[PDB]
């Protein structure tokens, strides 16, 4: 779970951080 | 920390939203942004026309917890969208690396 920890946290910025910007 | 770990911490983290959104709803003033779960953290408060400014959460494992989340809060009460899409502004590039 080291990279399946950080993974998981890519889809929850990628829809999270919302300024394109 | 492992995955499932760290989603704990998440469904924990949103239950704790819902009681402070639960709770300004019994006590209610003026027209301020209300309380807000983005599914990362739980939005406070925010004063109308000003950035609202949140510590990165400390149970998120790869957050830099010494950085701000930062979101719009217009004079109207509601949270600002991002201009030409339809989803609230949150600029999360100080908890993160890749951004
Ligand atoms: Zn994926």
């Amino acid at each position: 779970q080291d990279l399946r920890r950080r993974f998981f946290l890519h889809h929850l910025i990628a829809e999270w951080h919302t300024a394109e910007i | 920390m492992t995955k499932e770990e760290q989603i704990f911490l998440l469904h924990r983290a949103q239950a704790q939203c819902e009681k402070r959104l639960k709770e300004v709803l019994q006590r209610p003033a003026g027209r301020p942004c209300l309380p807000e779960w983005d599914h990362i953290l739980c939005w406070p408060l925010g004063a109308p026309g000003e950035v609202v400014a949140v510590p990165c959460p400390d149970y998120i494992y790869d957050f830099n917890h010494k950085g701000h989340a930062y979101r719009r809060c217009d004079r109207n009460g509601s949270w600002e969208l991002v201009p030409g899409h339809n989803r609230t502004w949150a600029n999360y590039s100080e908890c993160v690396k890749f951004l």
